[PDB]
């Protein structure tokens, strides 16, 4: 094994190997284990380090309802740092533990069955997100959608079941109208980024091209559109040599859609 | 009698060491399973940490741990660059002797160290490493310095080995190993090779001849402030603001915020050399806060344009000394884990209107590769 933080993983097993149930003196310990390690996940190298050698461990702890929200949010968000811009972690979970994308969406399903809580489910779709979706996986429509409603008051949280939705629609078909419905109200949403906008601008960009009347682009949208095709074309057209190649596309690729798909 | 000689990268940020075992050159992975080794040393009240260990644990201690103590070596108290560098150090440097050299707290007593000691701490933690791998002790080795530096710094070198236990038989000038690592050396005519070598915390360029394979350094020019860090850095600092101007708070002071924004921050930069933009997330990053922003590879590179812009300046000072038409260079070695990045590589080869640079071997480990290489005798 070692391995640098054998340490803290030796010592948090055994504890948890003590007593089949952990004591408010055993989760408060595995706790600040937890809030000690949590920085070093954000390494390329560390987090690469303890995803291969920690992650049946992690896993468990994070999927253990059993135990107290608190205790599962911080085994989830040492996973979902390993994983972030980190293409090794991610091709190996996804490879050497292919079941955990389906115990995943398992337990976020269950945590809607309720209290919030909604930040577990966020950490989850966090995960969801960063992991390969493909047509082999096809999550339910009904709980997403379940989830996405009940939850309105969190903004962040709608944001990462849409991003999920875009990658299902990918895997599916190829690459209903409620959900068409939710892209174009978000994609309006002023504190939504750039790279959100276009996830959800191609989802339907793609579903109305593929679709056509079948789909229907509601006004306000298509408002939207307008007000976005100016802004944009007033960026293709200054100076100077710059440029940011993938935004220039995507500005022409937008402005385009108005005169064919929309 | 020299047993089995090794090679030895000695960075300012990294150290990197290698070894000919069977006539191919392997570099050797140290107990973390890295091929590139921190040049760092840390104090505590129970332990010396080196490498890994001491790189890990600097934050909580920032003032018992060691690092660029190559900026110190071989020079003077009194010397500009020593003066200049001493501030920017969150650890204890004084004078003695009219040398720099740095002084921790253990415990809670005052101790002091020259940087050839710190170095040699350095180099002892190499050694082992090959010690480990080898099913033997190691007792000599060849080990690079920058091609700028003077024969004190040269002896402080070889004075550092000796502290390690190592018998330095030979001080190789950096751009040379890496030449050498190439195989630039089976000229078969005089060929003229410019070594660009962009490190953590420094860049270097040197021109080198070779005829009948006898390496000769023409020129050298560079930056000892310009590296990978401050790219990091310029990441980093658009992070703070873009979190400030968002939630009011400002992280500049945080360390464990900071923490984990410098990891994410290097972990884009690397996306950005495969990817046109990406998005840089962390989970309860302050006050229940989570960080959620966006990064373009335009962005990134508008950052740091007048920073990859200076590192044409002394590739042309390193031909006007020469002489040497651009024309007239054969071959274009990088060196350094930064020449990774596509506008660094652009830039360059665009200066040298279109010509690839030489990139093959792991330009983080070249150094150390070409230092193996020479050891076996
Ligand atoms: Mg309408
Ligand atoms: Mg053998
Ligand atoms: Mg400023």
């Amino acid at each position: 094994g070692d391995y640098e933080f054998s340490s803290d993983f030796k010592e948090m097993r055994n504890i948890i190997d003590s007593n089949p149930t952990l004591s408010s003196q055993d989760i408060a310990r595995l706790e600040d284990s937890f809030d000690r390690i949590m920085e070093f996940a954000h390494d390329y190298k560390h987090g690469y380090k303890i995803i291969t050698h920690e992650f049946a461990l992690l896993a468990n702890l994070s999927l253990n309802e059993n135990l107290p929200l608190t205790l599962r949010e911080l085994s989830t968000r040492v996973i979902t740092s390993c994983l972030r811009n980190n293409p090794p972690v991610v091709e190996f979970i996804n490879e050497s533990f292919p079941n955990f994308k389906s115990k995943i969406m398992a337990a976020l399903s269950n945590l809607n069955d309720s209290r919030s809580s909604n930040i577990l489910i966020k950490r989850y779709l966090s995960i969801l997100n960063e992991l390969p979706v493909t047509s082999e996986d096809l999550y339910s429509t009904v709980v997403l959608q379940n989830v996405y409603e009940r939850n309105n008051k969190d903004k962040q949280l709608q944001i990462k079941v849409l991003e999920l939705i875009s990658k299902i629609l990918k895997a599916d078909m190829y690459e209903l109208q409620e959900w068409a419905n939710e892209f174009q109200e978000m994609v309006q949403n002023k504190s939504i980024d750039e790279l959100h906008t276009r996830t959800f601008f191609d989802t339907l960009y793609n579903l109305k091209k593929i679709f056509k009347s079948d789909i229907t682009i509601n006004k306000g949208f298509l408002n939207w559109l307008a007000q976005q095709c100016k802004a944009r074309q007033s960026n293709l057209d200054n100076g100077l040599q710059e440029r940011d190649t993938e935004q220039d596309s995507f500005d022409k690729k937008l402005i385009d859609s108005r005169h064919l798909i929309f | 009698n020299y047993g089995t000689v090794i090679g030895i990268d000695l960075g300012t940020t990294y150290s990197c060491v290698a070894v000919m075992k069977n006539g191919k050159t392997e570099i050797l992975a140290n107990e973390q399973g890295n091929r590139i080794t921190p040049s760092y040393v840390a104090f505590t009240d129970d332990e010396r940490l080196i490498g890994d260990a001491a790189k890990n644990q600097v934050a909580a201690n920032p003032q018992n741990t060691i690092f660029d103590i190559k900026r110190l070596i071989g020079l003077k108290y009194n010397d500009r660059s020593v003066q200049k560098d001493i501030k920017h150090l969150p650890f204890n440097v004084v004078n003695k002797d009219g040398k720099p050299a740095v002084e921790v707290s253990v415990k809670g007593e005052k101790k002091v160290f020259t940087p050839e000691e710190i170095s040699g701490m350095i180099l002892g933690k190499m050694k082992q490493i090959a010690e480990d791998y080898l099913g033997t002790k190691v007792t000599h080795a060849v080990v690079t310095v920058p091609a700028y530096f003077n024969d004190a710094q040269r002896q402080a070198t070889k004075d550092a080995g000796t502290i390690a236990g190592l018998n330095v038989l030979r001080i190789v000038n950096e751009p040379t190993a890496a030449a050498i690592a190439y195989g630039l050396d089976k000229s078969d005519k005089e060929h003229q090779i410019i070594v660009y070598d962009l490190g953590g915390g420094t860049f270097d360029v040197s021109l080198l001849s070779i005829e009948n394979g006898v390496f000769e350094v023409q020129a050298t020019s560079g930056d000892t402030h310009l590296g990978g860090e401050d790219f990091d850095y310029k990441i980093v600092r658009q992070l703070i603001k873009a979190f400030k101007k968002k939630h009011g708070i400002d992280v500049s002071d945080n360390n464990k915020a900071l923490a984990k924004l410098k990891r994410e921050a290097e972990k884009a930069k690397r996306a950005l050399s495969s990817q046109m933009s990406t998005r840089i997330e962390i989970d309860s990053f302050v006050d229940g806060i989570d960080l959620s922003e966006t990064l373009t590879r335009a962005k990134f590179e508008e950052l740091n344009l007048d920073l990859f812009k200076k590192t044409l300046k002394p590739v042309e000072k390193v031909l006007q000394d020469s002489g040497l038409e651009k024309k007239d260079v054969d071959d274009i070695v990088l060196v350094g884990g930064s020449t990774r990045i596509p506008k660094v590589q652009q830039l360059l080869e665009s200066y040298f209107d279109g010509k690839k640079a030489s990139k093959g071997i792991n330009p983080d480990e070249a150094v150390a590769y070409g230092a193996a290489v020479q050891a076996g005798v």
